[PDB]
């Protein structure tokens, strides 16, 4: 009763790297 | 956003020539996806001062990857605030970390990238340090003022220089500054007691010639001024429009240089990081 | 409110008990604070 | 319970309203002014808002 | 260190007051209402009336 | 994402259940700076507590739409001012609407210019109101559809602004260009005429990065007119006297009386020309102000549809300072 | 890009007053993963004109989270997604939601904070909105002409109104602000007073003209095309065979002045740093409170 | 060079749904 869903927000914050690069 | 620059045939000769521009930048018109090398294109050189009018209706743009099919850029400044890029200096001066760039024209010419292929060369312009080409702009200006290594000015479009800065400089003339300007002598006599004061003021200062020539009664009280002082204005006036005087004349600032690991100075020719402002 | 002039009687009824009170907390009686107000009843 | 609010005394002080027109009088406004906030928990201060 | 009291309304007593009900997709609902229909007993009068 | 504001106020000037979504909201000042500033601001001649009577007439609220702001102003097209007035819930509406013009009116009128008074906040999108007291809530930065309101037709939104003010340059200046990216301005447009002057808002679309120039000769005539009504009501000297004419002659004089540092008191130096720059009641540069804009941030598209309006496309919502338009 | 700083051991309870400093500025050098304390550090009292100087030559970066080791920092300038950071306000008055604010050495009376045991002392520069800030060197440096002339001593002008209350502006002189502030009073009024003397000596019978039609109407037509009398500008006459003692050839002073007054106003900020955006609190955060700001 | 770790954080946000409903 304690694991991985703020465990869950934790881990894969993952799959997000542009945030893109360009104006 | 990226801008795609669609290249025509070229001589194989000179494609790869043109692969050796990776950060210099140009000028674009308007900012569609697509466009055209014909398109951003300037002739050879001539009118320095018609040049730096030319670059402040104009949106610029840096050259990232040279393909022979197409050629991507990136807009310099349209909403980005650190978008981290790369540009080359070519310019005479070197340039340390930290300080700001400008874009110049090219002076004397002959620095155009000529493309015998597709009959059309460009003209990239200079980077330089902020506070050299506050020096640049301004002699620039004042010479053309004077019409009433040296390029020849045309008297042409002279004029409108001289009227944006007639303009601000008249502008400047308020009920409180003859009040500011009352001091001159009382201005002078503290000059020569202190070293700082005395370094303050310049040698062909324009005014310690006129503390010695004329001289000024009191000032003469304004209208009203019993509730409301001009002394204040007139500097809130002067600080305001003096922020931004020689970006009506030359060109504002768009980059400041940022090194994390290199070294600190970067020599003339070599590509440099940096983050736009 | 006994000058100003501003259907079912029922209604009438029932508002008393709804009323919004028309005056703060600020130690002094003051104009009623646009934020909210707690329920009063009155006849 | 308990009487939350005072059942005392409070008189209403005039001089915090406004749309009345004022005496032709300056003098006899000031007068006035001065004669009756002079003692009135409700006398206003001299405050922009 | 304390502990919670944590509550529950249905235990609560006051529960019986209201028929607590859940609707997933009520965000996705404007001004519901609902209807009724009531009739009245009838007295049959007589003569002067 | 998109970052938000959110700022608790009045229901007063912008009516977040009267308007849907998408409009430009502005914040309002305090007041009492402004009524101070006034006491020094104001020029000769002129009224000097003037601004205090104005506002002391129409009595915190601080925000204000602007589809509330262009009614109140000379340049409004009659059908937004029957929109705003039988369409906001409000009571004694209208009577506010007139009071604010005065407001405005005042303000120029005493030299303290409302784009010192209204700093611009993004497009509102949400808000909780209890009886007349209010929560909106606007985008800051990012574009403005990457948000999500609660009113679950359109989560999305867009920018709304009255077609009535839009005004369009290039196309209107005739560039000859072809629409790509273009900025967006909100303009301001001041007229200085004692006793008889107003105010005209705009909203100025163009990929024109620096206005200057093209204000400049856009709005010609209020400068032309402003320039010479405007010094009106302070008493200027007699025709200014000879002395005046600051003398050039005798600068590279190698001939002429001259005076070392150290003795300026009343010594024997009285042999020096006298000049008296004498400048009372000339055009000053707030006697020379007419416009003042602030960029707003970057547009796709407008187009117009229904009350006329003008819906944007992809707003980028990227604020930026004010900036004074009077030479 | 985050960056710490090298904690020298100070001592107990002023670790303690420097905790209590997390979340005003300091300016690096160069952007390096480790740099230490000496080095963030400026003499207390200063040459207020060299401290502006230094502010541009620097990356700012605000304080996060210190600790008896280490203290982080957040650099501004650099950066992507523009990420949010709380900052304390040290302002003067105060500044409310939705304002742009910027970044200027202490002009007043000056607050230093002073660690005994490290024998080092850090300057924390002011946070005003962008307005006001334009506007409060204005005022100390209208009071300096205005002293200096041994004019009227006062007539009130020493207030300044922002959001409801009225600044007191402390008397000159307290600690050093005389002396801080010398240079750039200086500095200031001989450039109006060079700058309005050349442009007569260009343009000799502007004061003369019409005050209310010949005036404007000059102004009114070099705003407007070119007419400009063609050259209304005379010519000046020519100058000595340039070795002379009182040669004076006014467009090179007119170079030098165009230089200088550009040079002067690069180094006066008047360019925004950073721009509040307070949610989830009071719309106002009063002096000396922390609000969440969000790098332009 | 431009790819999901700001790309990263953007897609996979997604592990998280309570936020507990719970005081």
């Amino acid at each position: 009763m304690s694991v991985q869903i703020g465990n869950g927000l934790l881990m894969v914050v993952a799959p997000g790297t542009l945030t893109v690069g360009s104006a | 956003m990226e801008v795609d620059i669609a290249l025509p045939t070229l001589s194989p000769g000179d494609l790869s020539a043109l692969q050796r521009c990776e950060g210099r930048v140009v000028f674009l018109e308007t900012l569609r996806r697509h466009a055209t090398l014909r398109e951003v294109a300037l002739p050879c050189g001539g009118d320095v001062l018609a040049a730096m009018a030319a670059y402040r209706r104009r949106f610029a743009a840096v050259i990232t990857r040279v393909t022979p099919h197409r050629m991507l850029a990136t807009p310099l400044g349209v909403g980005g605030r650190g978008q981290s890029l790369v540009l080359q200096n070519t310019g005479p001066f070197d340039l340390t970390n930290g300080d700001h760039v400008c874009l110049v024209p090219p002076l004397l010419g002959d620095e155009c990238l000529r493309l015998t292929s597709a009959n059309l060369e460009l003209r990239f312009p200079m980077t330089l340090p902020l506070a050299q080409a506050r020096e640049l702009t301004a002699r620039v200006v004042a010479r053309a003022a004077e019409t009433l290594q040296l390029p020849p000015p045309h008297r042409d479009n002279a004029e409108a220089a001289t009227r944006s800065l007639v303009l601000n400089m008249i502008f400047l003339l308020n009920e409180g500054a003859v009040i500011l300007l009352s001091l001159i002598p009382n201005l002078l006599t503290l000059g020569a007691q202190d070293g700082y004061a005395n370094a303050v003021i310049q040698l062909g200062s324009a005014t310690r010639e006129l503390g010695q020539l004329v001289r000024q009664p009191p000032p003469p009280l304004p209208q009203d001024h019993a509730r409301r002082f001009c002394v204040f204005e007139a500097l809130e006036a002067w600080i305001a429009s003096a922020s931004r005087l020689g970006d009506t004349l030359g060109t504002r600032p768009v980059a400041r240089v940022c090194i994390f690991d290199g070294p600190p100075t970067v020599p003339p020719g070599e590509k440099a990081a940096v983050v736009e402002v | 409110k006994f000058f100003t002039p501003a259907r079912g009687l029922a209604r009438l009824i029932a508002d008393t008990g709804a009323a919004a009170s028309p005056t703060s907390n600020g130690e002094y009686q003051f104009k009623r604070p646009v934020g909210a107000g707690e329920l009063v009843e009155d006849p | 319970r308990a009487p939350v609010t005072d059942m005392g005394n409070l008189p209403q002080n005039l001089f915090a309203t406004r749309g009345a027109p004022p005496m032709l009088d300056a003098d006899a406004d000031d007068y006035l002014r001065r004669t009756v906030n002079a003692g009135n928990r409700l006398a206003p201060v001299p405050v922009f808002g | 260190c304390s502990t919670l009291s944590l509550v529950r309304f249905l235990e609560l007593g006051l529960s019986v007051a209201c028929v607590c009900t859940k609707f997933p997709e009520l965000s996705y609902v404007a001004e519901g209402t609902i209807q009724f229909e009531v009739q009245q007993p009838m007295i049959a009068r007589d003569g002067p009336h | 994402r998109a970052r938000l504001i959110r700022q608790v106020t009045l229901a007063d000037f912008c009516e977040p259940q009267a308007e849907r979504p998408g409009l430009v909201v502005l914040a309002l000042r305090h007041p009492a700076d402004l009524a101070g500033a006034a006491y020094a601001a104001t020029p000769p001649g002129k009224n000097h507590r003037d601004l205090e009577e104005a506002w002391l007439a129409l009595d915190r609220a601080s925000v204000v739409s602007l589809n509330f702001l262009v009614a109140a102003a000379e340049n409004a097209d009659d059908a937004l001012r029957a929109h705003v007035t039988t369409n906001y819930r409000d009571r004694r509406t209208a009577a506010r609407l007139e009071r604010f013009a005065t407001v405005l009116r005042a303000m120029i009128r005493s030299h303290v210019f409302p784009h010192r008074a209204l700093h611009v906040l993004g497009g509102l999108l949400g808000h909780v109101t209890q009886d007349r007291l209010a929560s909106v809530t606007c985008v800051a930065r990012g574009d403005q559809e990457a948000a999500r309101t609660n009113d679950m037709a359109a989560r999305r939104s867009q920018v709304h602004v009255p077609a009535c003010a839009l005004m369009d340059v290039d196309r209107e200046l005739r560039l000859g260009g072809d629409d790509g990216l273009r900025f967006a301005y909100l303009v301001f447009v001041y007229t200085q005429r004692h006793r008889r002057e107003a105010l005209r808002v705009h909203v100025a679309v163009s990929r024109l990065p620096e206005l200057g120039d093209a204000l400049s000769f856009l709005l010609a005539g209020t400068r032309v007119d402003n320039a010479i009504h405007g010094t009106d009501e302070a008493d200027a000297p007699a025709a200014p006297a000879a002395a005046a004419a600051f003398p050039a002659y005798l600068f590279n004089d190698p001939r002429s009386a001259r005076c070392p540092t150290g003795r300026l008191n009343t010594p024997a130096a009285e042999a020096l020309p006298v000049w008296a720059p004498d400048m009372r009641g000339r055009a000053t540069r707030n006697s020379c102000m007419y416009a003042a804009y602030v960029r707003l941030g970057t547009v796709e598209r407008v187009v117009r549809r229904a009350l006329p309006l003008a819906h944007m496309e992809r707003f980028t919502w990227d604020v930026g300072a004010w900036e004074e338009c009077f030479f």
